[PDB]
């Protein structure tokens, strides 16, 4: 489809790899008794492998010539969830962390010896500050417009 | 020996 | 000052003066050295006393009645499993909301002692109690026995606290007896009373 | 005025002068006065839109259920065919909304500056507060008392909640809102959120 | 009790509790959702 790739629900190397893995597991399964705990563990492993392959096929990925899925970070609308959808999420969480830390530092800048508050964290003020990062984009944008983000 | 191995996979 | 203590001949800790109801100077681990810790522990103990007391009553009355032929209520351990008119999650959610409102009111009273004594809907009602953990008022003190002399109040609070402690111990004992042995508590009591020699935990 | 949570102290910057003030700001967004003014205008316009939106997506469904008119649901309105293509309507809306919103933004930035009519110079708007233009926008000339402002704000907040509930409860269950209410009224204990999905 | 809380507020102990809780959350998420290479919710 894109860059000479094959849809993952149509390629044959995917099925061949699945068969190889299943046979490799079943070779070890035969050794033990069918009712024994290792048999149950190996059956669970086989079920997990089958579910993973089915999910990968149903999710609309694209295997390559050799048989493995390929990620597309290009920006096509059919792969929103491949890179772009997770990435934004990360930024959100990441921003949270940063924002919170910055706030805490300012919250201890007033006192005469902030080093004691840096090496021994206090829990009440930190817990007050932690949940303010849930709306970090709005506060950050307002501070940028006001001009309090950058020192002078 | 089977029970010892199963102790890890109880859940 | 010279009240009886848990360990006769020993010295009670300095932060247990003896004014609190149901005090015996029992705190070897020093878990209530700070004042706010003392207040929170007092409130938690009172609430635990009340809840465990209700639980002990509601466990040991129907089971003893079912030992007789008067009732047919099932065992307390299997009550959750038996079917009802709705799935358990809906009942849990409704109970969560209804108890959450009251718990929020009580927590607001704990943080600010005199701020939730007025009925928000109809402001003619009020709660006359003037102590944290003792709401007073017509809703919770209809007979008026709560108000009285400080000595009688202290005595009544001591009785309530001791009954609550005994109830907690009884509830935990019933739970452990059911899991360890696997039979109703009254059955264990009768088996022990029939043969006090061999019918013990050792068995 | 009132308190949104008994036993909690209100923030200092919220002094109860603003309409509909209950001291609800746990996350402390409105610390700077400029942010407070911007968010006040936002809470006005955002919500003045939502009330109309909620009424428009609810009342036709009730009227259709009781049977006077046959109208598609609020979801399927976009899939229906109209007299003109959606693109031209979108362009017309974009241009008109650009004009009106730039006028409003200029008014907010510099109060009492865009009252004069650009075409007919004689007409103008009487001076007033930002966010409540009055004048020609008030043909019946109702009294702009504080009680009316508080009523409007409360209705707007309820509209916010109604719209969010509508959208999410359609997302989880494809059935419409009024039909969802009727299904719940059929048997409350077996048709709540917990019982079904 | 004051100094016990103060010691439990020190940097290494708070850090190890926080990291243990985060690792537990990640482990439980990975157990509930076995494996995933893309975000299929949307
Ligand atoms: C308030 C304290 C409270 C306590 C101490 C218990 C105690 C108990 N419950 Mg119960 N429940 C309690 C509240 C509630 N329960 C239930 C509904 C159930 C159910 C549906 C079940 C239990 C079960 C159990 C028993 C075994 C659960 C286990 O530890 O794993 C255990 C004796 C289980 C049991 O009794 O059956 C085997 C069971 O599965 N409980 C509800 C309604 C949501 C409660 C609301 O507060
Ligand atoms: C004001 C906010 C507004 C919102 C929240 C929606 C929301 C929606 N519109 Mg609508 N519209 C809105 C305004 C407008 N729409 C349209 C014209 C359309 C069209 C032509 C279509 C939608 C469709 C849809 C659905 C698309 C969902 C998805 O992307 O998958 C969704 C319910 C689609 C639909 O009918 O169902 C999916 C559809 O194809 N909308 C116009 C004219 C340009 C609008 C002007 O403001
Ligand atoms: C507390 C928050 C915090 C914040 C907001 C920043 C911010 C920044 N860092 Mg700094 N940094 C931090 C902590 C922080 N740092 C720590 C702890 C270290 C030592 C490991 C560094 C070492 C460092 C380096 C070596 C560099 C930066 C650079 C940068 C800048 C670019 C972003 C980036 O590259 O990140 C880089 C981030 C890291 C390598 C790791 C940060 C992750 C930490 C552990 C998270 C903060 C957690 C903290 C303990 C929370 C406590 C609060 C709580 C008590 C409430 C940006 C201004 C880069 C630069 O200079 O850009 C101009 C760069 O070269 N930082
Ligand atoms: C303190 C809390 C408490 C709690 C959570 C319960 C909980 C329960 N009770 Mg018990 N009960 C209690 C105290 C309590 N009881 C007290 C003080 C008494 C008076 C002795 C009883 C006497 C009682 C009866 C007579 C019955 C229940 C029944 C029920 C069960 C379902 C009916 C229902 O609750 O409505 C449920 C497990 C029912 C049952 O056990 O099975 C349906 C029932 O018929 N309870
Ligand atoms: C839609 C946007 C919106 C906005 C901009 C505002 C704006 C404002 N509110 Mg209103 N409010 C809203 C919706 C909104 N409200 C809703 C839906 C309700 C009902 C739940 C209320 C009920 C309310 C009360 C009870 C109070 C206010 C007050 C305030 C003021 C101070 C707090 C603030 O800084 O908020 C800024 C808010 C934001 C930037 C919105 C961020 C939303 C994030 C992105 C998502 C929230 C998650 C959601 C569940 C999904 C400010 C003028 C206080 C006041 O003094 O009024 C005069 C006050 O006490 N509001
Ligand atoms: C019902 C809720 C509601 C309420 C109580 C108010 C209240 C107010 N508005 Mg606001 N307004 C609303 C919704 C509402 N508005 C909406 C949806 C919009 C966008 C179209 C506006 C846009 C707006 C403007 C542009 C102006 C006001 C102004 C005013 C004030 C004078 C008008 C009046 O007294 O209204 C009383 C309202 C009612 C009795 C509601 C009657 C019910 C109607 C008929 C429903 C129609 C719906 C139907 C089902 C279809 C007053 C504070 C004026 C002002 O402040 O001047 C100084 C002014 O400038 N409003
Ligand atoms: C403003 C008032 C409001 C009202 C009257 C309703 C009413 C209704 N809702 Mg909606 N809803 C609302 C807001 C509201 N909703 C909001 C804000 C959300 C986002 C969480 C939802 C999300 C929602 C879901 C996910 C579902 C409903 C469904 C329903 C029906 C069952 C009620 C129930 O089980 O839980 C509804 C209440 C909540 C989930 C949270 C409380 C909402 C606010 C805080 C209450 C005030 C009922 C007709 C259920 C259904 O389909 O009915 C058949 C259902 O599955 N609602
Ligand atoms: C740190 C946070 C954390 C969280 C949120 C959970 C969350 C959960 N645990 Mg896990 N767990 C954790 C750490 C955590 N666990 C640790 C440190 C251990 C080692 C003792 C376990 C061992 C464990 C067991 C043994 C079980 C769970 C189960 C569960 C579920 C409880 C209902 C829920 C998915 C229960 C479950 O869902 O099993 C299917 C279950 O039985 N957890
Ligand atoms: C405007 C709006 C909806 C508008 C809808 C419109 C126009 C709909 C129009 C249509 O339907 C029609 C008519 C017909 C259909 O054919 C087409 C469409 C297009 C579908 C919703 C806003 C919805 C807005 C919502 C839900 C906002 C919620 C905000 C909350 C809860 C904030 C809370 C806090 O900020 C405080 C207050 C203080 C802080 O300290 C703490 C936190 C918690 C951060
Ligand atoms: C609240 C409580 C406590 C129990 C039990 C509570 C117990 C055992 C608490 C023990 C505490 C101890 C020993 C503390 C000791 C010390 O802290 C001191 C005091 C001082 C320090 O210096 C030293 C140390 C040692 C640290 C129990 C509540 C039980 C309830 C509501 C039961 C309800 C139900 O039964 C019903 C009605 C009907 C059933 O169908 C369902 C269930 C749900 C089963």
């Amino acid at each position: 489809d894109i860059s000479g790739l094959t849809p993952c629900k149509d390629s044959k190397q995917f099925a061949k790899r699945e068969k190889q893995q299943i046979k490799k597991l079943e070779s070890s399964l035969k050794l033990y008794a069918p009712e024994s705990a290792p048999a149950l563990a190996l059956n669970a492993q086989i079920e997990k492998t089958k579910r993973r392959f089915d999910n990968y096929g149903k999710y609309g990925l694209l295997c390559g010539s050799d048989g493995l899925p390929h990620l597309i970070v290009n920006g096509d609308q059919r792969h929103w969830g491949e890179f772009i959808t997770p990435g934004i999420l990360f930024l959100y969480i990441a921003g949270w962390i940063g924002w919170v830390g910055r706030s805490y530092l300012i919250a201890i800048s007033g006192e005469k010896k902030p080093a004691m508050k840096e090496i021994i964290i206090d829990v009440p003020l930190a817990s007050r500050i932690i949940f303010r990062g849930f709306i970090w984009p709005v506060a950050a944008y307002r501070e940028f417009l006001n001009g309090d983000l950058i020192a002078k | 020996s089977g029970a010892n191995f199963a102790r890890a996979f109880t859940v | 000052p010279d009240r009886p203590i848990w360990f006769p001949g020993s010295t009670p800790p300095e932060w247990l003066d003896g004014s609190l109801p149901g005090d015996f100077g029992f705190d070897p681990l020093g878990l209530s050295s700070d004042p706010d810790s003392l207040k929170w522990n007092v409130q938690a103990e009172i609430v635990h006393c009340r809840w465990a007391m209700l639980g002990a009553a509601g466990i040991f009355i129907p089971e003893f009645l079912t030992k007789i032929g008067i009732l047919n209520t099932p065992s307390w351990y299997t009550a959750g499993e038996q079917e009802y008119f709705t799935d358990k999650t809906t009942l849990f959610v409704v109970e969560l909301i209804l108890i959450g409102w009251a718990e929020g009111r009580r927590w607001a009273d704990i943080i600010k002692p005199g701020s939730v004594n007025t009925d928000p809907v109809f402001p003619n009602n009020k709660l006359t109690g003037t102590d944290v953990g003792y709401p007073g008022g017509l809703w919770f003190d209809p007979l008026g026995w709560g108000s009285g002399s400080p000595a009688k109040l202290k005595e009544l609070r001591t009785k309530e606290i001791k009954n609550g402690r005994l109830a907690m111990l009884a509830v935990m004992g019933a739970w452990f007896q059911h899991i360890y042995t696997g039979t109703g508590p009254i059955d264990n009591l009768f088996a022990h009373l029939a043969d006090p020699g061999h019918a013990t935990i050792f068995a | 005025k009132g308190e949104w949570l008994p036993g909690l102290a209100s923030p200092d910057y919220l002094t109860g002068s603003l309409a509909g003030d209950n001291g609800f700001d746990p996350l402390g967004l409105a610390e700077d006065p400029e942010n407070l003014k911007w968010f006040v205008q936002a809470e006005l316009v955002h919500g003045r839109w939502a009330m109309l939106g909620v009424a428009g997506m609810l009342l036709p469904e009730v009227f259709t259920k009781i049977g006077i008119i046959n109208v598609p649901e609020w979801y399927d309105a976009g899939k229906e065919q109209y007299f003109a293509s959606s693109s031209t309507l979108f362009v017309i809306e974009f241009i008109l909304f650009h004009y009106v919103e730039i006028r409003r933004w200029q008014d907010i930035k510099n109060p009492g500056s865009v009252n004069q009519d650009p075409i007919f110079k004689q007409y103008s708007l009487p001076k007033g507060e930002v966010g409540y233009p009055g004048g020609i926008f008030n043909p019946l000339n109702f009294a702009p008392t504080q009680e009316a402002k508080e009523k409007e704000l409360a209705n707007g907040r309820l509209a916010m909640l109604a719209f969010l509930g509508f959208v999410v409860q359609h997302n989880v269950t494809g059935k419409g809102p009024f039909e969802n209410l009727l299904q719940h009224l059929s048997d409350p204990w077996h048709n709540t959120i917990v019982q079904t999905f | 009790m004051r100094d016990l809380k103060t010691y439990l507020s020190v940097a290494p102990v708070i850090s190890t509790l926080w990291f243990a809780a985060l690792a537990g959350l990640l482990i439980e998420i990975n157990r509930l959702f076995p494996d995933a290479l893309i975000f299929p919710f949307f």
